[PDB]
């Protein structure tokens, strides 16, 4: 049905093999230098976490009986929502890996500023919003950077796996195919030739005999 | 030995043997071992090709079949085995298998080794 030619075809699959194992070549540790960095980046974001999530805390979970009556109270001198469409500040960047957004968490939400109410935990509480904010920072850009990530990885194996089956040995068999078929060509050549010859000397045998 | 069988095909697989002419299960045993592995390797393939992974937990087990048939059934070094020993433990590799996932084999043999 579809087969391959041998003459026309020699010349491209020659230079298939020049251009497949260079370009592979760099392909490799094109990824490679991503992952190195990205290994500082998932260590570095829970260094916050810890000592942020335990101080948010602290004053939350210490004003839930003093509060479902004080809630009122801490949500009025505080400043007001941070809004629901976009209320985060996202950020688009295009990097290897596809084209994959980011964002940081950073919004207005006020620090130690609420009138009236309980002494030391309606401030306190106030505070903690910005060790919720400042924290998910971290967070914001490694699992941002974990689906960049994933995308070169699954990638990286894919071409691997590929290569050392169909590609490779099958750009080797067509060169295989194509010489084999020239070269076997060349036995008709000869026995032809063979013949020819006997002619030619059959000839000048008639000169001196039959 | 190095045995692979998915490239190999032979001619009979039914003839000089079934009930009483080699073993009563040889003649079960044989297409049963050999649809079981396919299904192994061929998730090695899809693997690297998406993810880290390419299987459910109902793959896990046709997973673990590609290992149990390797290094205990395939390798033996030059030990010879009887034709008893050979489908007897055959059965204890194929008792990581869902028996009701089981469609190359009778039922009625299910019953004789589990």
């Amino acid at each position: 049905s579809q087969v391959s030619p041998t003459r026309m075809n020699l010349l491209q699959r020659r230079g298939q093999l020049r251009l497949a194992q260079k370009g592979v070549d760099l392909l490799k540790k094109k990824r490679d230098a991503l992952v190195a960095e990205f290994f500082g980046l998932v260590r570095e974001a829970m260094e916050a976490r810890k000592a942020l999530d335990q101080a948010a805390k602290e004053a939350y979970a210490a004003l839930l009986l003093a509060q479902a009556f004080d809630g009122p109270e801490v949500v009025a001198g505080a400043a007001l929502g941070v809004p629901p469409l976009e209320g985060v500040e996202a950020e688009v960047e295009n990097v290897w890996g596809s084209k994959v957004p980011r964002l940081k968490a950073t919004f207005p939400d006020g620090a130690l500023l609420s009138p009236v109410g309980t002494p030391a935990y309606t401030l306190e509480a106030s505070r903690a919003f910005r060790r919720y904010a400042e924290a998910l920072i971290r967070v914001a850009n490694t699992e941002t950077r974990l689906k960049k990530i994933g995308e070169e990885i699954k990638k990286t194996t894919r071409r691997v796996n590929a290569l050392e089956q169909v590609v490779i040995p099958g750009i080797r068999a067509q060169i295989r195919f194509i010489q084999q078929v020239l070269e076997q060509r060349e036995r008709e050549d000869t026995f032809r030739l063979k013949r020819i010859k006997g002619k030619i000397e059959a000839r000048e045998a008639e000169e001196e005999g039959g | 030995p190095p045995i692979d069988p998915l490239p190999s095909l032979s001619r009979l697989m039914n003839n000089g043997v079934g009930k009483g002419k080699t073993r009563e299960d040889h003649k079960q045993v044989s297409d049963q071992l050999y649809s079981a592995y396919a299904n192994g390797v061929d998730i090695r393939k899809l693997v690297a090709i998406i993810g880290e992974d390419a299987l459910t937990e109902n793959d896990r087990r046709y997973l673990q079949f590609a290992d149990a048939f390797e290094r205990f059934f395939i390798n033996q070094g030059q030990q010879n085995r009887s034709i008893e020993e050979s489908l007897q433990i055959a059965w204890a590799l194929l008792s990581m298998l869902p028996q009701g996932e089981l469609k190359r084999i009778s039922k009625d043999h299910i019953g004789k080794y589990y």
